[PDB]
């Protein structure tokens, strides 16, 4: 029943600087026969179950590399990656078991690093789909950073805004970028009313929109 | 004895 | 090499029991303790409760008493959950993690977690659709290529191209829910000289129908 708080909640770096989070447990987590925090430290990337980091406070577990130091005493303890790398990214939640066990909130940490363009490639519906009477028009945006991103359909030159769904990744723990989906689904009939779909995509990296398009009859 | 956590080693 | 084994996603419907287990190996299971942890969807890890195995003693976080009952099979090193009449709060994922009770008390291997899904929905599996590119090519060396899998009920479905073998320059997108269905799709990027002129395949799963689907992509 001891109650933990983790700060900031959300952080960006680029590789190789140096970061701290911090921890706090509405109680002392210090036993005095032991002279132990029970407090430890847990490292959860995108579709992985969390992964030890660091016990007693501030003994790392094996395997673990020497720039992760956990530190603190009492009610406040800290988290430091010195020289982050990409392969970083992740959330990290720190946890108290002097009684029973609680993890913090989380402090979700990302990656800054140059800025990059996305590769855009547009696909037309297949004809299986087209063949149970729908159409899903798909438009990937590959690997660009920022995250921040703009995309436009126009069917026939008209900017079209519904039967649109999109979808991002987790940042990527080799290069630090994004990609997004985006899918233009209409019925077979309304799809078959007109020739021409582009997806267009504008980022930071260019005051010009990226532009793919394709024709029905092409 | 099985206790609740830390703070009873 | 300790291990903790869980088994695959489960959608149960409301006001019902499921019982998850966690097949531990590697270790003396009655000498470490089990801990259970809960987290929903793009949320935090939660403590459910504990339980020994040795004695079978369990503590829990006071929100999950009546709610989770933790219990401990010695004869096969497994331990198990149960949450009782189920609601859409229980949709989440459930991790057990051996923990070192007595020294370090922290928890040091973890499993892969158990998916579980409250809903009244029905399990739909997904029609998975190639993505090809149309008549045109322009910036050869490389090609993207994609799946489309659409209109499935419940998450979650695990996309690999040629079983695996395909690794590198792959995205597979965050479903996305519309209407009780989930809809993906997943791009796969190769130099243009190793397609067509050799296979590339999606391999779809979608554990919850115990459905396997393969599309080889074909130019148009």
């Amino acid at each position: 029943d001891i109650v933990m708080s983790q700060s900031p909640s959300s952080l960006a770096v680029s590789a190789g600087e140096k970061v701290t989070m911090s921890c706090k447990s509405s109680q002392s987590l210090l036993n005095s026969r032991t002279r132990k925090n029970y407090l430890a430290w847990y490292q959860q990337k995108p579709g992985q179950s969390p992964k030890l980091l660091i016990y007693w406070a501030s003994t790392r577990e094996s395997g673990v590399p020497d720039r992760f130091t956990g530190s603190g005493s009492g009610t406040d303890f800290t988290l430091t990656i010195s020289s982050v790398q990409a392969e970083d990214l992740a959330v990290y939640y720190c946890k108290q078991s002097f009684y029973l066990r609680t993890f913090g909130g989380g402090t979700k940490l990302d990656i800054k690093r140059a800025d990059a363009a996305p590769t855009v490639s547009i696909f037309p519906p297949s004809s299986e789909q087209l063949t149970s009477g729908g159409a899903s028009v798909v438009c990937f945006l590959n690997n660009f950073y920022p995250k921040d991103i703009n995309v436009r359909w126009k069917i026939d030159g008209s900017e079209r805004q519904n039967g649109v769904l999109n979808s991002w990744t987790d940042q990527d723990s080799k290069d630090s970028t994004y990609s997004m989906s985006s899918t233009l689904t209409l019925t077979k009939d309304e799809y078959e009313r007109h020739n021409s779909y582009t997806c267009e995509a504008t980022h930071k990296t260019s005051t010009s929109p990226i532009v793919k398009s394709f024709n029905r009859n092409e | 004895k099985h206790v609740p956590g830390g703070g009873s080693v | 090499q300790v291990q903790l084994q869980q088994s695959g996603p489960e959608l149960v419907k409301p006001g019902t029991s499921v019982k998850m287990p966690c097949k531990a190996s590697g270790y003396i299971f009655t000498d470490y303790v089990i801990s259970w942890v809960k987290q929903r969807t793009g949320q935090g890890l939660e403590w459910i409760g504990e339980i020994f195995p040795r004695s079978g003693s369990t503590y829990y976080n006071e929100k999950f008493k009546g709610k989770a009952t933790l219990t401990a099979d010695k004869s096969s090193n497994t331990a198990y959950m149960q949450l009782s009449s189920v609601t859409s709060e229980d949709s989440a994922v459930y991790f057990c993690a051996r923990d070192y009770y007595g020294t370090s008390f922290a928890m040091d291997y973890w499993g892969q977690g158990t998916s579980v899904t409250v809903s009244s929905a029905k399990t739909t599996p997904p029609s998975v659709y190639p993505l090809a590119p149309g008549s045109a090519a322009q910036t050869n060396s490389m090609v993207t290529l994609g799946c489309l899998v659409k209109g499935y009920f419940p998450e979650p479905v695990t996309v690999t191209w040629n079983s695996g073998s395909l690794s590198s320059g792959v995205h597979t997108f965050p479903a996305v829910l519309q209407s009780d269905l989930y809809t993906l799709s997943s791009s796969v990027t190769v130099p243009s000289s190793t397609w067509p002129s050799e296979t590339v395949t999606c391999n779809v799963a979608h554990p919850a129908s115990s459905t396997k689907v393969d599309k080889k992509i074909v130019p148009r």
